């Protein structure tokens, strides 16, 4: 038993949950670094962005 | 595998953990590594229970997947699918962070 594991390059990761906007596929970090995008955004998808934000919001407090 | 019926995201196979060689299951709120050929899967972990994750990019040889928990206690799935290792690790992590707020609870 030995360990070939070293752990010297991972990228945090982080979660991220995906937000359409115009019809395209865009990640949460994406549409919110981009105020074209939810300017671009319809009323579902700017609803449905909020909507997503509100689940990590909820997730938070601490 | 669940009895409830759950959607699984994504099958990953050859997937070693600790040089175990197993596969790793996405379930659909739960992300759980068997080996070789299990039913009984030997990591389950939920997303409520998943902090944040942590991936070796395309600077690794070896394709491994760091899972970060709220616990404190974080797995690397070292992938060893030497035509799809990077891509399925990709693809979990993938899966894995964009359905991780789905049932992301922080309890710590």
């Amino acid at each position: 038993e030995e360990d070939e594991e070293e752990d010297d390059e991972f990228e945090e990761v982080a979660d991220d949950p995906i937000v359409m906007v115009a019809g395209r596929p865009f990640s949460y970090s994406e549409v919110s670094q981009r105020p074209e995008l939810v300017a671009q955004m319809t009323p579902e998808e700017k609803e449905a962005y909020i909507a997503m934000g509100q689940r990590m919001f909820e997730d938070l407090f601490e | 595998m669940a009895t409830s019926s759950e959607e699984v995201l994504l099958i990953v196979k050859k997937v070693r953990q600790k040089k175990q060689d197993g596969a790793l299951y996405l379930m659909a709120e739960r992300i759980a590594w068997a080996p070789e050929g299990k039913d009984r899967f030997t990591i389950s972990h939920m997303y409520a229970d998943i902090k944040c994750q942590k991936i070796s990019p395309e600077g690794k040889a070896k394709i491994q997947l760091q899972l970060v928990l709220h616990a404190g206690d974080t797995t690397n799935f070292h992938f060893s699918n030497e035509s799809t290792a990077v891509k399925e690790r990709d693809a979990v992590k993938d899966l894995l962070q964009q359905l991780l707020p789905k049932f992301k609870r922080k309890a710590n």
